RNA sequence: AAAUUAGAUCCGUAACUUCGGGAUAAGGAUUGGCUCUGAAGAUUGAGAUAGUCGCGAUUAUCAAUUAACAAUCAAUUCAGAACUGGCACGGACUUGGGGAAUCCGACUGUCUAAUUAAAAC
RNA sequence: AUUCUGGUUGAUCCUGCCAGUAGUUAUAUGCUUGUCUCAAAGAUUAAGCCAUGCAUGUCUAAGUACACACGAAUUAAAAGUGAAACCGCAAAAGGCUCAUUAUAUCAGUUAUGGUUCCUUAGAUCGUUACUUGGAUAACUGUGGUAAUUCUAGAGCUAAUACAUGCAAUUAAAACAUGAACCUUAUGGGACGUGUGCUUUUAUUAGGCUAAAACCAAGCGAUCGCAAGAUCGUUAUAUUGGUUGAACUCUAGAUAACAUGCAGAUCGUAUGGUCUUGUACCGACGACAGAUCUUUCAAAUGUCUGCCCUAUCAACUUUUGAUGGUAGUAUCUAGGACUACCAUGGUUGCAACGGGUAACGGGGAAUCAGGGUUCGAUUCCGGAGAGGGAGCCUGAGAAACGGCUACCACAUCUAAGGAAGGCAGCAGGCGCGUAAAUUACCCACUCCCAGCUCGGGGAGGUAGUGACGAAAAAUAAC
RNA sequence: UCUGGUGCCAGCAGCCGCGGUAAUUCCAGCUCCAAUAGCGUAUAUUAAAGUUGUUGCGGUUAAAACGUUCGUAGUUGAACUUGUGCUUCAUACGUAUGUAAGCGUAUUACCGGCCGGUACUAUUACUUUGAACAAAUUAGAGUGCUUAAAGCAGGCUUCAAAUGCCUGAAUAUUCUGUGCAUGGGAUAAUGAAAUAAGACCUCUGUUCUGCUUUCAUUGGUUU
RNA sequence: UCGCUACUACCGAUUGAAUUAUUUAGUGAGGUCUCCGGACGUGAUCACUGUGACGUGUUACGGUUGUUUCGCAAAAGUUGACCGAACUUGAUUAUUUAGAGGAAGUAAAAGUCGUAACAAGGUUUCCGUAGGUGAACCUGCGGAAGGAUCAUUA
């Protein structure tokens, strides 16, 4: 099959070794996944000893995570916009470790003003010219139950100006931290701070 | 792994740290991977048929541990081949025997029949305080027996005396620098006690330094090393006369020479 | 006589040798269309901080830029990838068959306008 | 058991080689041989081919038993022996050989915190019928082709095989979320909800020297009439951890995750309790369980150490060479593989290339020492099964006493097709200077299986045997 | 220095040499000598070989100093540094310190009862003792397999009854070197202080870095 | 030197011949993976049909039915990659071998021709270098003594 150690190979001086080995198993190595974006595939592949890991071509969903406030919200995965290993990988919509990509900006919104109820970003106010009427279903403070809780905070929700013009879009940046080819999913973290300032200025100064 | 894991082992390829004759077959008795590792193992046909000669086939000793008659650590240990290393309790309450295996200070082991009332506890060291199992603590012994929430001033280094009965500890003795040792593993073996120093070299392999009861001062490694009390405290029963190191004309003139016959 | 080869890119290339060569040696691979991708330039760079007078017009600057500084603008060439058909692709045209020797003249040059271009001069 | 003699001259002293000399587990061969104890033995040439035969199978009272094949008696308990067949395990060890291989194997040292692992022992197992679904061998029955090997069609039936499935999975407790709670504070709640492990991602703590000057709640406590003002006690930077350490590590919590996995099993006893009524519980073992810790190992990497050759002086890098970087892939590190940058890396201290009649090492032969030569050969390690390549199942194989193809050789054929690898043990051809029986048994040493009992040309044991070692007929008074 | 045969023939002989009608060497008879269930021959290999030379050769003439000198790699490199003296006492016989203690201004600071925890170690080669690691082999301990090479057993009370005893089954070269621990500091290299980025000091607070203890809890002012 | 009889090793047209491994290109069996594929064999709904039951409005049991909804897997075959045997061609090595002719060497003294050297070898020898000659050799230039001078000549 295909081999994975240098039975081949010459050496540091740049001499030829020979032969070495005839070919052994537990050097052996695999067709990659290359997972595309297409929804749902899983192949197993049995492994060393007794084992299995998800070949995970052609997956969809990841269960991404906003890093800044401990949480973890499943959401789909839109986009493939930047890639550092090629640009083969992008193109072709491939699903490698660390792919920045664009997942919902959805399941963390609601999740957002559920803990944290002020509302930023805002979208536009010809919309937001009646609400329905959120502001006393939001926490209605009881006098007084568990919900004071809200507004010790306001330190937290000051959200930075670069990611909440990227909810207001309702599509974010975010960056793979699986290894689909063996984890089987695509999870992973979204950029918040300078990994995401790094990885914009890569995109609209190279166009 | 690669094709393996070698299921044969031949003599002459043996230790004769069990003392096998060269000739006598071409194989040897393999001990099949209980707590003790391979080349610090006694496998019961060793025991009964070379040593006790209870048996004079091999055959004769599968019709001696299948009827349950022999009884490592308490529990039965029918394995016609159970490795059974240092300080394991072989307590044949039939015919009444009670053994431990200690080891003689020429390399080898000796046979020692303890006294009933101190075989059913035996002293074991630690070797790795971690967490994990139930609930957070537990340690791992030198045969490998986990025991489950420890005193939390055992560290590593140290031995406590285990009871047959339960998996339980009963008493803790500590590495300091008063404390009398017993050495497995090297040149050194067999010769008891006691402590002097021990240089820690960071990263690693620390030795230290034992000095027997003639003044015998001498070193080997930490891994070397198991201990049995405190400064003149014998907490188990010793064999032949401690291992005095003895010279090597001293022993052909204690009884070769000075023999009455 | 005719056929074979032929453009270009890449790899590779023997005997001899006046060390210049031989040599485009020989021998092989690649080549269309379509969608992108990379690389190779130029020109102003771009200036951050009172308010008189009523931000507006008369209205500031050493340097640090910087590691894609940011737009404009400019030509064209070269590498890469994916897909794609009757393998037809240098699709017409333009366009070397090669090699092992022997003889003569070294070479380029010249000659019998109208039968000899040579080894002759 | 640190020694030398003959041979150059008409004779001499030398240099010098030749010839003698002795050992060789060192091969052949020549002649002869009365014992006897041990015993090497198709390595050299052909890792060149091979007739025949065998070398891997396995059952406990304890996975499944509808055989009259044999046991007994109207009890389903037959619990007997259990053939078969299924399932579980093993067939990856051993045994043979030395073609390949020149820092490669190997030896020592050190590593794996860069991994993985059947077994073995040890510890461990709550957040809608509880007792189940269907379908096959064995078995019956009828068949096919040159051909036994191969297999179809139908009727039956099992499980620790395959599949589903816990009403105590059971909550209080823990604890978010609301909730009938409602107070100038190191302050309080019924209940509705939710909280297996494992994988994945993400977060936060992460092993730790001492006090006040001053200050809002003035609660503990004090003073001012008070609005209150000045102060202040401890439980509060509360997880193993190498005792070399941001070990991303074994632990924990938080926010999720998807998708699986989760004890519908078996022999011997049963009585506590009889209403003999599924009200009442032992000891054992398992196709098996899962996590952690061990163990038999492996596989990589560290630092040194290898023969002949310069009539081999520069090599490597298009097509990975040296590094960076992100990835993929693998059990895991890593140019191992990809993409993008950087231009490195080895070298007269011998790189690179070539040769090898080279498997490496333990060791063997021979000397007073220093040494030279050898090691196919019983032990450890590597390597391979006609030549290469590929691969399935399996914890473990790039397995060949497994498969698949190509190549070379051969085989059967009724011409359609089917199978083969003795460098296992014997045996035959062949090549050769050069090497034995187509024998006997698992009692030994151990190995393997469901495992006191089966199997094992592993192993032991006779036959051949002047390879080699030892004690000693061939006379004595 | 046997007897017949042959006559540079047949042949023998590792080499030197024999044999040409007297052969101590051939071929045979009669004898003799070596080792002996053995011994001869062939090839290889070690010793012989001071003919491969580290121990340990040769180079004027026997084989052999480059025609000459430069010269890098390499190999080799002058001397120099705390050496001892006294005072001693422990110790072979007024003599002998061979263990040590006292002057050369301080051969590392504390507590313990002279003694332990204890803070601090210019370097490498060499060397001491170790650690650490397969067995067989080898060296070889012990032992009447009858002996022997082997073997790892066996022996005793004892001719016994008798878990009735006793001890085995060494220690080493090897697996030479690398690497580690420890003692030494002779020998041999490198190292340091030059108009001082020299040392202790002027311990000045000019500058520091930091963070766990207390600001009840918990926040601000800040030493 | 030459001539006869042998033996070894060279040079050499043939751009000879036979291997041996190692590869560039080319084709290419198989297999892993992958894109589809969907024999047969179920699930299962859609209706129901056989009957009874309720209020014929609805349902219970049978028809391996009718036949549409909805799956579940899954063989052949396939698309693309990747490992890659294998043959065909080219180059590169590393050995071995046939060759007209040519030319050195050795053994073989007993052949021919002459006498080169060693005696002051009758021209002292030797060396380096050039040319010449049937052959040993000769001659020039330079050197050396291994010479036939260790030299006596204020």
């Amino acid at each position: 099959g295909i081999s994975r150690d240098s039975a081949h190979k010459r050496r540091a001086t740049g001499g030829k070794r020979k032969s070495l080995r005839k070919k052994r198993k537990f050097e052996l190595g695999r067709p990659a996944a290359n997972t595309k974006l297409g929804s749902g595939r899983v192949h197993k592949v049995r492994t060393r000893g007794g084992n299995t890991k998800l070949r995970a071509l052609r997956l969809e969903t990841g269960n991404f995570a906003w890093a800044s406030e401990g949480v973890a919200r499943k959401t789909r995965i839109a986009d493939v916009v930047y890639n550092a290993s090629n640009n083969e990988l992008v193109r072709t919509k491939t699903l490698v470790k660390n792919s920045i990509v664009v997942i919902d900006a959805t399941p963390f919104r609601q999740w957002y003003e559920a803990h944290y109820v002020l509302p930023l970003g805002r979208k536009r106010n010809p919309k937001h010219a009646q609400k329905e009427d959120e502001n006393d279903v939001l926490t209605k403070k009881r006098s007084e139950k568990v919900m004071k809780k809200y507004l010790e905070r306001q330190k937290y929700g000051k959200v930075e100006q670069a990611l909440e013009d990227q909810f207001t879009s309702g599509r974010i940046l975010a960056c793979i931290s699986s290894r689909p080819g063996q984890c089987g999913r695509s999870d992973g973290y979204i950029l918040e701070g300078k990994e995401l300032e790094f990885y914009l200025k890569k995109i609209k100064s190279k166009k | 792994m690669a094709r393996g894991p070698k299921k044969h082992l031949k003599r002459l390829a043996a230790p004769k740290a069990w003392m096998l004759d060269k000739l006598g077959g071409v194989f040897a008795p393999r001990p099949s991977t209980g707590p003790h590792k391979l080349r610090e193992s006694l496998p019961l046909l060793i025991f009964l048929r070379n040593r006790l000669k209870y048996a004079l086939n091999g055959a004769e000793v599968t019709k001696i541990v299948m009827q349950r008659l022999v009884k490592v650590d308490g529990k039965v240990r029918t394995d016609p081949t159970y490795p059974a290393g240092y300080m394991d309790v072989i307590t044949l309450e039939k015919t009444g025997e009670f053994f431990r295996l200690v080891y003689d200070v020429k390399g080898r082991f000796v046979i020692h029949r303890i006294s009933a009332e101190e075989a059913k506890y035996k002293l074991c060291k630690v070797k790795k305080t971690q967490l994990g199992a139930k609930g957070v603590p537990f340690l791992v012994t030198h045969d490998g027996r986990t025991i489950r929430y420890p005193d939390p001033l055992i560290h590593a280094n140290d031995s406590v005396q285990v009871d047959i009965a339960s998996g339980k500890i009963t008493d803790y003795i500590k590495f300091d620098s008063g404390n009398l040792c017993m050495i497995t593993g090297g040149r050194n073996l067999g010769r008891v006690g006691t402590v002097v120093n021990r240089e820690r070299h960071p990263g690693s392999f620390d030795i230290v330094h034992i000095k027997d009861s003639q003044g015998h001062v001498f070193a080997t490694r930490l891994t070397n090393v198991f201990i049995i009390g405190k400064g003149n405290k014998p907490y188990i029963s010793l064999p032949k006369g401690k291992g005095v190191k003895l010279s090597i004309a001293e022993e052909r003139d204690k009884r070769l020479a000075a023999k009455t016959h």
